[PDB]
């Protein structure tokens, strides 16, 4: 799998949602609508369309300065 | 081994940090300085005192165990102790040497680190260590003595990405109250990297103890500060020099300690944040541009932004 970081209208979002492509979650952020997940690479163009989502973006990396 | 003789670094100096701390060192209750980085030496003797929390955002997994928080590279025990070592009798001493720090590791050994990681991270510092952002509901986050929140985060790291849900946690900060810096790069880029480019977050690039802005330093930054041949803390128990953009932030974070410790200390309250274009003295941001030393060509410029940051006339402009 790849990690990548959803966005989505609480409200009309459940993390249930996700686990029939093959994802499982990771963290659920308190603060923000988003959860990072790990899922299929193929599978991130069906996270796109799920009920309540908003973004799918990948993770990124930062380096110590 | 023996610690050595406390010496107070060229850049501590610089930023004009010494003379504050009659009025105060950092040791208001109510503020912690949040550093997002490679973990701390939680015990190092020149630190241990003003470690509050230490955990761990590695994995997606928000850890609180010493093991999974202590640093296993370095840097963070650098960048720390450039904020928060002691005066005492031994090693460095800090630009706020008597300010709670909450250690928050969001990069490997490696240094490098996940914008999710980094996300968590941001997220831990606004909670606390009671997960909870607003416990009375009020609105008031840094700076309500209710609350456990940071007033500072310090993200001596960067990346090249921009994606809305780690910008969303920048807001998330900010609407807290809390006062965001971070390093602007070492690529000699035109402009800073992320999240050093946000409008909320302050960014710092690095100069040399000649007053040059090193070449390194990604321009277009918001304030400058040291960032070549610093002296901090190191792993395990010792000391270092370093030199780059995330040393330069430190000193900047410092600066900010000191201005919320001691307007709250006067006031019972904490300054806004402020903007990038603030010039007055009612916002943290205007004060430390207002206050800098002015390098360069006159006015804010692309190699030391507003200038270098000095302490001590930002403590006088808060209290003013
Ligand atoms: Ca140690
Ligand atoms: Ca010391
Ligand atoms: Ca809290
Ligand atoms: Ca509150
Ligand atoms: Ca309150
Ligand atoms: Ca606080
Ligand atoms: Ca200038
Ligand atoms: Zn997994």
């Amino acid at each position: 799998t790849i990690r990548v970081i959803v966005s989505v209208d609480k409200a009309k979002f459940n993390p249930h949602e996700v686990l029939g492509i093959g994802g499982h979650i990771v963290y659920q952020f308190k603060l923000i609508p988003a959860v990072v997940v790990d899922v299929p690479a193929n599978a991130v163009g069906k996270l796109k369309k799920m009920p309540g989502v908003e973004k799918v973006e990948f993770d990124h990396q930062a380096v110590l300065l | 081994s023996t610690q050595p003789a406390q010496t107070i670094p060229w850049g501590i100096e610089r930023v004009k940090a010494p003379s504050v701390w009659s009025i105060t060192d950092g040791s208001v209750s109510v503020i912690q300085v949040a550093v997002l980085d490679t973990g701390v030496d939680y015990d190092h003797p020149d630190l241990a005192a003003n470690i509050a929390w230490c955990v761990s955002t590695l994995r997606g997994k928000v850890s609180t165990k010493l093991r999974d928080c202590a640093d296993q590279n370095g840097h963070g025990t650098h960048v720390i102790g450039t904020i928060a070592a002691l005066n005492n009798d031994i090693g460095v001493v800090g630009v706020a040497p008597g300010v709670q720090i909450y250690s928050v590791r969001v990069l490997d050994a490696r240094g490098s680190g996940s914008y999710s990681d980094i996300a968590i991270g941001i997220e831990q510092a606004i909670l606390g260590p009671d997960g909870v952002a607003d416990k009375d509901g009020d609105g008031i986050i840094a700076g309500d003595p209710d609350d456990d929140a940071a007033e500072v985060i310090s993200m001596s790291l960067g990346g090249p990405a921009d994606d809305s849900y780690l910008y969303d946690m920048i807001i998330q900060a900010y609407n807290a109250g809390i006062v965001i810096v971070a390093a602007s790069g070492n690529e000699g880029a035109p402009s800073p990297s992320y999240p050093a480019a946000y409008p909320e977050v302050i960014a710092v690039g690095a100069i040399d103890s000649n007053d040059n802005i090193a070449s390194f330093s990604n321009r277009q930054p918001e304030v400058s500060a040291p960032g070549v041949d610093i002296l901090s803390t190191y792993p395990d128990d010792s000391y270092e020099t370093l030199m780059g953009t995330a040393m330069a932030t430190p000193h900047v974070s410092g600066v900010v300690a000191l201005i919320q410790a001691a307007y709250y200390q006067k006031y019972g309250k904490i300054l806004p944040v402020g903007t990038f274009d603030d010039i007055s003295k009612n916002t943290v941001r205007g004060i430390l541009h207002i206050t800098a030393d002015d390098l360069g060509p006159t006015g804010w410029d692309a190699d030391y932004g507003y200038g270098v940051v000095r302490a001590a006339l930002a403590v006088q402009a808060a209290l003013g």
